[PDB]
């Protein structure tokens, strides 16, 4: 749509590769830091999706 | 005993398997279930088997699973002695699909449990697409 379809989603951030023919639920925070980041944004504090 | 669990976390946090069975209905579900630390259908009384407590999820969110089917052979409430039956299952998930083999075996008459020496063979019960990871598994147990 020219004003745009806002219910569309895709991962960008995991650390494992995943197995053939699965689905993965799980929106976790991905510590690629070396902090304990629950946090909302920012330095080391990605949104996985 | 009355069936097993399958998950990753058991909390609630991912979903996971339940499987169980009832008389002349079985029951498997997959879905996002708060499993409490006491799941259990025994303790209702001193010496006697009653179904309540049944639900020991408080999360019946999105099940992506539900199946209700035919049971297994059973008997009635319970007596101590005299036991003959031998019940055999094998569990395994490859390629994002569950598989069950079972098999039973009647008059089991010797008391020490020696487990005696026989043989047979193992037939597929029925394949699954679960599609889900799992890591760690715990029996639901009557
Ligand atoms: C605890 C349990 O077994 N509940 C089931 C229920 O889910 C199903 O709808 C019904 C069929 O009539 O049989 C019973």
């Amino acid at each position: 749509k020219v004003s745009g379809n806002y219910n569309y989603l895709y991962r960008l951030f995991r650390k494992s590769n995943l197995k053939p023919f699965e689905r993965d639920i799980s929106t976790e925070i991905y510590q690629a830091g070396n902090k304990p980041c629950n946090g909302v944004a920012g330095f080391n504090c990605y949104f996985p999706l | 005993i009355r069936g097993w669990i399958f998950g990753t976390t058991l909390d609630s946090k991912t979903q996971s398997l339940l499987i169980v069975n009832n008389a002349t209905n079985v029951v498997i579900k997959v879905c996002e279930f708060q499993f409490c630390n006491d799941p259990f259908l025994d303790h209702k009384n001193n010496k006697s088997w009653m179904e309540s407590e049944f639900r020991v999820y408080s999360s019946a969110n999105n099940c992506t699973f539900e199946y209700v089917s035919q049971p297994f052979l059973m008997d009635l409430e319970g007596k101590q002695g005299n036991f003959k039956n031998l019940r055999e299952f094998v569990f395994k998930n490859i390629d994002g699909y569950f598989k069950i083999y079972s098999k039973h075996t009647p008059i089991i008459v010797r008391e020490p449990e020696d487990l005696p020496q026989g043989f047979s063979a193992l037939e597929p019960l029925v394949d699954l697409p679960i599609g889900i990871n799992i890591t760690r598994f715990q029996t639901l147990l009557a």
